[PDB]
């Protein structure tokens, strides 16, 4: 009931009445925990951007990180660092391009590494979380290149150096499964497994094709590295699940997030980060609404929750706002994070009852990307 | 008379009596069975054609006559681009100015002069009747009138439906009579979104009424000399083919090494490719464009020789703004573009697509 | 105004997001920052790459292929933002994908996004 | 009736229907003329910022220029070029600082000079037009430095090179009167004349104190270089006029913009660019409203217009919007430009009847400064 | 609401532009981006320069000098923006002027403006 | 207690506490000069002459006004040393300080505690006064006697008379008068420029009894005072390490740092700094420009027309506070002088001329 601005007015007023001194200084953010959540603001393609670091339990901004043009954020699952791949130009948006990776301390937010990526090799695209990805040991960052051809860049975080580009087939996205192995999704409807080394052609192995050429797999699948679970909705809310926990792809039974009657009445997923997965509960969360079929990036006002094993619906929440992206905290009694690009506001919901608990507004110009650590 | 002028040109087109030794007609090099191109093997394979003397080889590949009647007469447009004309270097203003040239060229039909061509026309009673009915009595007695008339007839004949039928698969699909396969459709999509559309579409925007997949401009794409063709032509190791700058009256050094953009209709059946016949395979002509974009070592290599593409014959005035697209065609996209370009083959040449 | 409603093209105002050629535009309309429907604003650099869409023209009942090209090398204009996705496919079908910054081939290697133009390049099929 | 977006749809449909081809290309802006107006957006202190180039007559954006942190825009009165002094950092808002001057061609908007300023010498402040200034010949740009001490930097636009810093006394703003001369306003209430040959210390002379300590002169006076007229309002609307056209300061009769009774009822100027001056008309325009004495930076809904010679009031307009800044075109039948930071919108008014003719919205994040060339 | 009205201070919420200590702040309140009323957010640099104002505190009826110091080296936070000008003077009285970026003295020569803190540094007079 | 201080009042002016009876505390800490030394020696007023008529110190004699407000020497939770007595903090508090001049051979030069006790025991008034407060026989035990004299002197220094809080500044904060325009400007400069980072008690809030020091230790990079170093006889190879010379401080980063002085009475207690190197208050203020200003004159000591000179101790300089990015112009130096003059106690205002 008492707001954070109100509690602070009251504490300042008591220190002034008590004659309590304190030294103005630079704060540290609180230790990273399960209820820490990061919101990135691509700012509708502005040349410079911002990330907000938020305490989900209090609904308070605890820090910010500046970025350049369409940066890719990553968060180590263990809470030990965060990083991004970013792009600047010598005269705002013109002149010499520099692509680079920074690593930051998660409490001081100071950069601890600034690693130049040679020959401007980043993919400049509205931000897809799985276009830049950490290996499970946290030692390597992998980023996608599109131009001149699909390729994956390898950055050694521990030695703070760019290593090499890997040539890959006509494939997209990067789901790391081991210190030297990741998956990609191919134009042909397969996944490719890419096992790499410091030098040498990587070993590239395709899975079976798993979807027809006219089912469309969204740009924001959810992937839980610790579960090895790749959760991939199509435009109709059909959900593909791939188990990569063995190090090889295993195709799980597909589930339908909407019923046949809902589909007949125009229910479809839509937004930006349309899907979330909670590893400990093995639960899938999908943003859906009634919409024409080619309005697939519009906000949605409902979230459906379903059991990943059975596909049984557990809940349908009415969010009460225009929501573009969702994610969840990975602890018990998780939070459901519901980010509105149009309101520039993160709404924080109880994931069990769907009830809005609190919200954090003024999050930049067009915030779209929610990231959390799986520290469990 | 529209029909009759064309019918006269039909007769001339297949008549070898317009060659010095009477061994060669238009159709010898522009063979109707091969989309009007030369099926004959010479010292440089099919890269260049052999003349009426049985020994002289040209230095340029014989192009199709299909769809040549859609090209505008030679002119400089508003933004200072030369456009239109005939020959790889635009040196002829139009079809009519072009026709008389192979007839007097000693490396081709080799007639010594106009009077000699008039003397051949006057020996054939069918030509006396047909020529006089269209151009007046005594036409064939006046070398200049006779020569101009023959060229006029030949130009009329290349303007008939026979040379430009618009009955390729692409045309059927555009009328809604059938559908592209997924591969051809991908190839179409690639062609229209990648750099190809910047030179191999009639218009800069909008839709063309009779698309022939060229903007009729002049570009230097930086091709090497074809050594065996250049050896066969006898022009010498030191010869440079200056393209458009060789057109009389063009003096601008920026025009050096630029050639007319060919129509891609029938491209699948009119190999070998480019102005000097340097590449045998259509795939190889498409892969050439990756030399400007790709980082892979294989992009520097002509897959027909296993050696580097080669130094441009003219290493200045390259169309680098258009060629340096920043994107490599992967093999799936080369496959798609081959598929698409195959749908530009006229119906009667579809049987040739197997070969 | 209902953002989830089926998009309905018009052919009477090019600065509006329901203008028919903007059917798969993502970004900003160049006409609003000193370009025109099919030209870049001064100072920017016209890319050669594009993404395509087949957009119905309610003036003539035909569908035309619009090859969107970006004007690049400037910060995002901020005027007339629009995001439409008629036929728009995920990033693994890039010729139809519109989150990608289509700035390739721009002069001076410009890769920042300023605005998008909407020229017709062909007939739909 | 027919908007620019509508006329453009009709011309594009006609081109399509007629089969008219045109090559997609980079437009040139129309020739600079009297009705061209520039609006700078300091973006509420953002690390990057925008300038909008506007055709006032059509109410159409004709171009834009990117800038860095709190740039200072200048525009040559003769229409030959525009320029700014700007500031960038190697990692968005952190790392190595580069201050520089760019000159732009005013129809292609291409930079024709990029002149680095040594030792980060610019004054970083909410944007004041007369903190960076062109000499009447347009061959020199002068910029103000505040740290370590008031100083003025001389930048040679003809030679494309920084020259030197001038040591000045405790003075502010730069009003150039000749190739080698400018005037500043000093803390002690005088003006200083600064004359600089290429070598040595400058020659510095002061006027008499011309206002008392308790009379507060705004950050945004109007200066007409062609007239040599400095129009300086105080917090209450008292208006100072200084004639510099003889190469020396001559003080004109002080004039009151508001009546004794309006002041009594709380009328005061308020805003950002609160004053405009029209050379050929010899007319002063002032932004005013009813407000408390310390709300001097808030928007105003009214403009008063008065004779610079007599000081009589010629009109009072109800602007109908929350207006922060005004300026005028310098031709006959001038436009009055009325920029609202809150609405991010330039309202374009007839300067004689005060009626609103048209407007240009979506001008960035917090647009603040209007500039025009005096071409006649 | 009424922007031209006499400013009315409160002592109940430090995130609102009417909090008594913000009587001459220009920018953003650091409490809204991870600082606190008198501390800088992580990653930013505390300046040693300040502009000052005498701010009346409605709770104890006393006037305090608030010496506003900037947190520097980040892009502007964009949260809880406020501009008040109680006793604010023009640039030629710089100790009292608030358009100036008071980032002087910050570590690493940080000069970009992120937000402002509102510490009391004495009594007025 | 009133008694204790009354005893210390007697001791403070008694030369019987020096070896040859030529000097008392009041000789060097003259109540007429805000408890500092008026006397001119081999280096001007930079350093004081001891009981022997020849020996000079190496540090300037500081005021005793307000010294009772300084907390006992300690290391705070941010790892900054704070408080204590002497320019280098080598005494914990006033009590530990008072005995040291008595036994210093370059000062009062008593040979030992027993000699001090013998002198106290010869005076009947001291037998009465001391025994009434500390117990009969106190003066017969050299250790008890010496510690009691140190207590009484500390008690005396803690009275109203050394810390009256009656300066113009104090009257203005009580709302009894106003600063002149110039004074008010100097006050504004003081609390908005880098001065207030070291010369105000608290970080923020208002102090009840301000003395214009935070009690911390800083090396501001001052040069040797050449004539004073010569007079001290410590030799040209000597280096004054400041707080590092305090027994038990071992941390190399404390080398060259000195206790921030209270600025009360600063106008009448020249020359300035730990070594009296600058005779004029304006020169003390202008010294700070050396870290900020670009002007050729900022490198030059106005009193000499020669460069300030290299720091005695080049490490541990307080650069973060000193390198403020802003130079004080003449008008701001003028205003600071005016403000600092308002920190003069009422009874010293006639000294201001
Ligand atoms: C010996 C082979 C040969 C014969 C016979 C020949 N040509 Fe060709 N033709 C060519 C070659 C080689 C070129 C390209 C030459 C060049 O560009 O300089 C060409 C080019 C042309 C072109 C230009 C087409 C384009 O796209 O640029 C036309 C039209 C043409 N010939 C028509 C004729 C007609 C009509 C005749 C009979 C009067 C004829 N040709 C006889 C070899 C021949
Ligand atoms: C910069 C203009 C330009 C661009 C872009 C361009 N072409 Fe070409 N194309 C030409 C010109 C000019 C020639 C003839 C070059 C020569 O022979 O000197 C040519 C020749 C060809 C040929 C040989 C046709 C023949 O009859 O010999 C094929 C096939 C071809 N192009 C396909 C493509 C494809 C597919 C792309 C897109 C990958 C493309 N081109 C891009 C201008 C262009
Ligand atoms: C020969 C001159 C001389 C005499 C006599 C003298 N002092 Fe001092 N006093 C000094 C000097 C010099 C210093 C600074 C020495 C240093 O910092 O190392 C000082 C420092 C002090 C300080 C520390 C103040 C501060 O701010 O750090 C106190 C307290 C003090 N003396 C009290 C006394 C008392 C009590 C007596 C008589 C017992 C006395 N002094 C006798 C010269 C004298
Ligand atoms: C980094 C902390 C710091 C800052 C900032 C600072 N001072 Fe000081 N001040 C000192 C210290 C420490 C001394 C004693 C230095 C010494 O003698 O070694 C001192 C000494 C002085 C003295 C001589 C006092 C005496 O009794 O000898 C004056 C006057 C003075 N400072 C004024 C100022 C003014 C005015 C400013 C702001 C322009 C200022 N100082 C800034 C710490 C600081
Ligand atoms: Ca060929
Ligand atoms: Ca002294």
């Amino acid at each position: 009931q008492e707001t954070q601005g109100q509690a602070a007015a009251r504490a300042a007023a008591a220190d002034l009445a008590a004659g309590q001194d304190d030294e103005p200084r630079i704060l540290e953010a609180p230790a990273p925990d399960a209820r820490r959540v990061y919101v990135n603001d691509p700012a509708h393609f502005a040349a410079v951007t911002q990330q907000f670091v938020i305490d989900g339990e209090a609904g308070r901004v605890i820090g910010m990180i500046d970025g350049g043009f369409l940066p890719n954020p990553v968060v180590a699952d263990d809470g030990s660092f965060i990083a991004h791949a970013s792009t600047v130009f010598s005269r705002i948006a013109r002149g010499e391009r520099t692509d680079y990776v920074e690593v930051f301390d998660p409490v001081t937010l100071l950069p601890t590494a600034d690693i130049e990526l040679p020959d401007a090799p980043r993919f400049l695209v509205g931000t897809y979380p799985w276009m830049t990805s950490l290996t499970p040991d946290g030692k390597t960052l992998l980023f996608y290149q599109f131009s001149p051809a699909p390729a994956v860049g390898v950055v050694d975080l521990e030695g703070k150096a760019f290593k090499r580009m890997l040539d890959v087939p006509d494939c997209y996205h990067i789901f790391p499964t081991a210190p030297d192995t990741f998956f990609m999704h191919c134009r042909d409807g397969s996944l490719a497994k890419v096992a790499f080394g410091t030098e040498g052609t990587p070993e590239i192995t395709h899975t079976e094709v798993f979807h027809p050429e006219d089912e469309f797999l969204i740009n924001h699948p959810a992937y839980s590295q610790k579960a090895g679970r790749l959760v991939w909705p199509t435009y109709t809310g059909k959900i593909h699940q791939i188990d990569l926990s063995s190090g090889d792809a295993k195709f799980l039974p597909a589930v339908e997030a909407l019923t046949e009657a809902e589909r007949a009445d125009g229910w479809r997923p839509g937004g930006w980060q349309q899907v979330a997965y909670h590893r400990a509960l093995d639960r899938i969360y999908l943003l859906v609404d009634q919409r024409d079929e080619w309005r697939h990036k519009t906000a949605s006002r409902f979230v459906v929750v379903l059991d990943a094993k059975t596909g049984e619906r557990l809940a349908k929440f009415e969010m009460g706002h225009e929501i573009d992206s969702i994610n969840v905290s990975q602890d018990e009694k998780p939070l459901l994070y519901a980010l509105s690009t149009g309101d520039k506001t993160l709404y924080i919901h109880d994931a069990e009852s769907g009830e809005e608990l609190r919200s954090v507004n003024q999050l930049g110009h067009g915030p779209q990307v929610i990231t959390t650590a799986d520290m469990g | 008379a529209d029909d009759a002028l064309a019918a006269l040109g039909a007769q001339l087109f297949v008549d070898p009596a317009l060659s010095r030794n009477a061994t060669q007609s238009c159709a010898t090099c522009h063979d109707p069975a091969r989309a009007f191109t030369d099926p004959r093997e010479g010292k440089a394979g099919l890269a260049v054609s052999v003349g009426d003397d049985g020994q002289s080889h040209g230095d340029r590949n014989t192009p199709t006559l299909g769809y040549a009647a859609l090209v505008p007469a030679f002119h400089r447009d508003a933004n200072g681009k030369y456009k239109g004309g005939q020959f790889w270097d635009g040196r002829a203003d139009d079809l009519k100015q072009q026709a008389g040239q192979p007839m007097l060229n000693p490396v081709e039909m080799a007639m010594p002069d106009r009077a000699a061509v008039a003397a051949r026309l006057r020996d054939d009673p069918a030509y006396r009747t047909g020529f006089e009915a269209l151009f007046g009595k005594g036409v064939l007695d006046d070398p200049e009138r006779a020569f101009d008339a023959a060229a006029e007839a030949l130009a009329a004949y290349q303007a008939t439906g026979e040379f430009s039928p618009f009955d390729s698969k692409y045309d059927r699909v555009m009328r809604g009579e059938e559908k592209f396969t997924p591969l051809e459709e991908f190839g179409y999509t690639v062609f229209i979104t990648w750099n190809c559309r910047l030179c191999h579409m009639q218009r800069k925007q909008g839709v063309a009424e009779r698309e022939t997949f060229t903007n009729f401009e002049y570009h230097n794409i930086g091709l090497p000399v074809n050594e065996t063709a250049r050896e066969a032509s006898g022009l010498g190791a030191d010869h440079v083919d200056h393209g458009l700058l060789a057109r009389p009256g063009i003096e601008d050094p920026a025009q050096s090494g630029r050639f007319k953009v060919p129509s891609l209709r029938n491209v699948a059946v009119t190999g070998p490719y480019m102005h000097n016949g340097v590449f045998t395979d259509l795939r190889t002509a498409i892969l050439f464009y990756n030399k400007y974009t790709s980082r892979r070592p294989e992009a520097k290599i002509n897959p027909e020789t296993g050696a580097p593409w080669g130094e441009p014959e003219v290493a200045r005035n390259l169309s680098l703004a258009e060629l340096q697209s920043g994107l490599m065609l992967d093999d799936g996209r080369v496959d798609a573009l081959v598929a698409f370009l195959e749908t530009l083959t006229d119906r009667r040449y579809e049987p040739l697509l197997e070969e | 105004t209902d953002p989830r409603a089926k998009w309905v093209p018009q052919d009477n105002d090019i600065q509006a997001c329901d203008y028919w050629r903007h059917c798969s535009i993502d970004g900003n309309i160049c006409d609003c920052s000193g370009g025109s429907l099919t030209n870049c604003p001064p100072g920017t650099k016209l890319a050669t790459a594009s993404w395509v869409a087949s957009c119905y023209n309610p003036t003539d009942g035909q569908s035309y292929l619009i090859a969107y090209r970006d004007c690049c090398g400037y910060n995002v204009s901020g005027r007339c933002p629009c995001l439409n996705t008629e036929g728009e496919l995920p990033v693994y079908r890039p010729e139809f994908a519109n989150d990608i910054i289509w700035c390739f081939g721009a002069e001076d290697d410009a890769m920042t996004y300023h605005c998008t133009i909407s020229p017709i390049v062909g007939k739909a099929s």
